[PDB]
RNA sequence: AGGAACGAGGUAGAUGAAGAGGUCUGGAAAGGCCCGCCAUAGGAGGUAACAGCCCUGUAGUCAAAACUUCGUUCUCUCCU
RNA sequence: GUGACCGAUAGUGAACCAGUACCGUGAGGGAAAGGUGAAAAGCACCCCGGAAGGGGAGUGAAAGAGAUCCUGAAACCGUGUGCCUACAAGUAGUCAGAGCCCGUUAACGGGUGAUGGCGUGCCUUUUGUAGAAUGAACCGGCGAGUUACGAUCUCGUGCAAGGUUAAGCAGAAGAUGCGGAGCCGCAGCGAAAGCGAGUCUGAAUAGGGCGCAUGAGUACGUGGUCGUAGACCCGAAACCAG
RNA sequence: AAUGACUUAUCCUUGGGAGUCAGACUGCGAGUGAUAAGAUCCGUAGUCGAAAGGGAAACAGCCCAGACCGCCAGCUAAGGU
RNA sequence: UGUUCUUCGAACAGUGGUAGGAGAGCGUUCUAAGGGCUGUGAAGCCAGACCGGAAGGACUGGUGGAGCGCUUAGAAGUGAG
């Protein structure tokens, strides 16, 4: 038999142009540029997943080194003392809101001045 | 259609008993001043085709 | 059988093999057949018999002659294939035909030693070997040619 | 196999026992469905066909040169890609038919009709004595007998009375002894057979 | 190497069973529920929506003034 | 009379005034184009307008059903609205992210997003392409591993040292029942005569090659592959006949 | 290549199905060339081809290291503060 | 996904990938089996913030006005950038 295939195609398209939705111009539009811009947003979902991890990281130990540095020390100096007084695993952004929630930094802080010297 | 058999290939090579087909060596029909003896009493004998050939040829004898 | 669940047999019936429908299946674009050859093209391809212009092994090698043109296949009783009979009495090839051992009466019938008996036959057949007719006739048995 | 008799009245008392060779053994589910699927073939009549591109009714030039012109080469008026059609392979005039081998035949008819022993569908009436040609009288018959669903009426010596009545019923095909088959026995679930069409089957198959 | 009648067909047709069943939604029931019939007829197409019992119809019983297609008999013709 | 045949780019080129319109001096080539509603009951009448075309009022189950007239997608063209845009160098996205506006198949909610970080489309062909190498203006439809007959292998089923019948005759052009005519295997070797659990070469009761010894095929079905077929689609320049 | 150990889990035979006969760079060792070439032809190891990620500013082949997916977890390599 | 033990299952190891090989699946049309939705509204179309590892699938609201789906099988004019 003859099978004519018209419904399926269509709703493939139409699935694509939904995920395709925001865009600027015919990205949202026409299929056939909407499918790689999802393509190429999903390898930027996937790498950006992975970066966010790091900059996080990288964004806390700024706002560490800059607390550590109002009260005299580096970021390096602040590490070596977390590990030297006792093996406290405490993470860095619960480091970054303990200067929200000041002066417990501080506190943290003068464990680390008592040891390193 | 039927398969057709190489019919030169029917002249040549023979079917044995699995086979592992028979045929003859070459160098045999000309020119036996320039070969040595021990060399004519082993072309003389039969062979065996070997098993690279044999999965190239094996197609062309189907219906033996 | 029920007639609205139809059961196959486990391994007997296999899905055909889709070739160019997609690159996620294999055998997508270049459907099996690799980029840009001969073999890759429609159509072929080289003959069967073909090494791509060397001398081909055939045609390199002699003919062996000959074919008989009257040719006879006394072909093929063996001495196990009498014990079917029990006890067996006029071995005949006319017999054989229809007991079922022969399917093909080829212009005669030879019994051939292979094996042995332990029954007394009366054998009637066109040829014999050597070890057949001294095995028929340590058994007692009468070997006769027709 | 204990198989109670029926005399369409009663009914009955006694019964007949079926042979174990035909009616008693263990059925084999992929011999039947080999047979269920080489029946449905050959029913089919594979009269489809399309027009091949040599097939379509279009000229052989072509329609523009090869070089030149900024188009395609197009080299018929009507290759698969234009709208003139359009296929290369197509459905193609065939017979579906092939052959079991007969053992297969003879091990699904009787592993079929085992298995309908074994549920119980089987229904045994000796003779069919139908006096008029009337499908009201069949009807009241297969009533009698707690007949509600399709039905086979398995017949000897194919009598015209029998023949005649029961096709007009959409559920009800009769048969006759030797004509039985794979499909008709799947496919109505309850067979009426006559013992003269038994004691046929039995030396037939 | 010429014709006359009997039997079956075609070219064309007739007859041919059974429900307005009641209620509900509907623009219209051929649909749902509860109910009875015909059937050698439950092949199909229409009917205001999916008919078996609405129409044309179908299965069977049949018809042929006039053309032919076969089969049988007779006339006729031929024969050591 | 029937389709595990098509349904308006399909199926005859042609479901429609089709070998028609049109093109060519001629031979010849050769389209596109179906659908209101059950019933025209095809909008009486009023108003704007020269008319076309509208808004009421009617017929209708539906008038967004009103003459290419069932349903009516996307490219494309517009009108409103919520949030951002006139210091900003961007394969236009993604992650983070305040503000503003709404409430969902209530779910770590949806839309827009100032700003920061990262990030040179897709395919083909290539040692190597973001490539300034090729292809695509966009959207929709159509568009390329099929089928017949043989061969080989795997798996499954039936029977097993015996398996299978073809044509044909009966029989819903169906299954099947009859048909063993033939085919394959049941041990081979040898060029052949021939011999045979052996045979050939050879003077050889020696050696060696092949094969039992040490042992499973057959008939169908699915799948992979190969031959004969345009054989995986499209594409020449050319040749021949009338 | 041998027999005594310790690690590993690979290795032959048969049968079915292929693709690949344009390779590139780097380190070492040769030829041709002018011990010129991002040159050509070889042998050897790696990488790319067919490998994303981090570093060499960008830069297939260099250095470090092989991406089933998720986490707003930690420790490190090359390279840096 | 593979191996071992096998005491519902657990432990250990693995899971970049072109050409290519193998396996398991999702969709489209038609047919056979039963069973079931439909004018108290089918297919189709449009929107949604739903579900599944994927191809995909459901449920609501609107348009639409008459067919469609489920099942276990089987065939193919079997999926388009």
């Amino acid at each position: 038999p003859r099978v004519k295939g018209g419904t399926v195609t269509r709703k493939r398209r139409k699935k694509v142009l939904k995920l395709a939705k925001g865009y600027f111009g015919s990205k949202h539009t026409l299929y056939k540029v909407a499918n790689q811009q999802v393509m190429k947003s999903g390898n930027y979902a996937f790498r950006d997943r992975r970066q966010k991890k790091r900059d996080f990281r990288k964004l806390w130990i700024t706002r560490i080194n800059a607390a550590a540095r109002m009260n005299g020390l580096s970021y390096s100096r602040l590490m070596h003392g977390l590990k030297l007084s006792g093996i406290e695993v405490n993470r860095k952004m619960l480091a970054d809101l303990a200067v929200n929630d000041l002066t417990a930094f501080n506190q943290l802080a003068d464990a680390a001045k008592a040891q390193l010297n | 259609p039927k398969m057709k058999t190489h019919r030169g290939s029917a002249k040549r090579f023979k079917k044995t008993g699995s086979g592992k087909l028979k045929r003859s060596h070459a160098y045999t029909s000309h020119l036996f001043a320039n070969k040595s003896q021990k060399q004519k009493r082993k072309l003389r004998k039969s062979a065996v085709v070997s098993a690279g050939d044999f999965k190239r040829i094996k197609q062309m004898l189907a219906n033996i | 059988m029920k007639l609205h669940e139809l059961k196959p047999s486990e391994g007997s019936r296999k899905t055909r093999n889709r070739v160019g429908r997609g690159i996620g299946s294999g055998n997508g674009k270049t459907a099996g057949k690799g980029h840009k050859g001969q073999n890759a093209r429609s159509g072929g391809g080289v003959r069967p018999g073909f090494e791509g212009g060397q001398m081909p092994l055939f045609q390199r090698l002699p003919k062996r002659g000959f074919t008989n043109i009257n040719r006879k296949e006394y072909a093929v009783v063996n001495l196990d294939k009498l014990n079917g009979f029990a006890e067996g009495t006029e071995v005949t090839p006319e017999l054989l035909l229809e007991t079922g051992v022969i399917s093909k009466l080829n212009a005669g019938v030879k019994i051939l030693g292979n094996g042995k008996l332990e029954k007394k036959l009366t054998v009637k057949a066109n040829k014999f070997s050597a070890s057949a007719k001294e095995a028929v006739e340590a058994a007692g048995g009468t070997a006769e040619v027709i | 196999p204990k198989v109670a008799l029926y005399n369409q009245n009663g009914s009955t008392a006694g019964d007949i026992e079926l042979n174990a060779s035909v009616f008693g053994i263990e059925p084999n589910e992929s011999v039947v469905f080999d047979a269920i699927l080489m029946q449905r073939a050959s029913l089919r009549q594979g009269t489809h066909k399309v027009k091949n591109r040599s097939e379509v009714r279009g000229g052989g030039r072509k329609p523009w040169r090869q070089k030149g012109t900024g188009r395609a080469r197009q080299g018929s008026i009507r290759s698969p890609q234009w709208r003139g059609g359009g296929v290369v392979f197509g459905p193609t005039p065939r017979s579906y038919s092939y052959k079991l081998p007969k053992k297969v035949r003879r091990l699904a008819i009787k592993s079929v009709l085992s298995s309908k022993v074994i549920d119980n569908n089987i229904i045994v009436l000796e003779d069919l004595t139908l006096d008029t040609a009337k499908t009201k009288e069949m009807a009241a018959i297969l009533k009698g007998l707690s007949v509600e669903k399709k039905a086979l009426i398995v017949t000897a010596d194919a009598n015209e009375a029998v023949a005649l009545s029961a096709r007009n019923i959409p559920g009800v095909t009769v048969v006759e002894a030797n004509g039985i088959n794979v499909l008709d026995v799947v496919n109505h679930e309850k067979l009426l057979i006559t013992k003269a069409a038994v004691e046929k089957v039995e030396e037939v198959l």
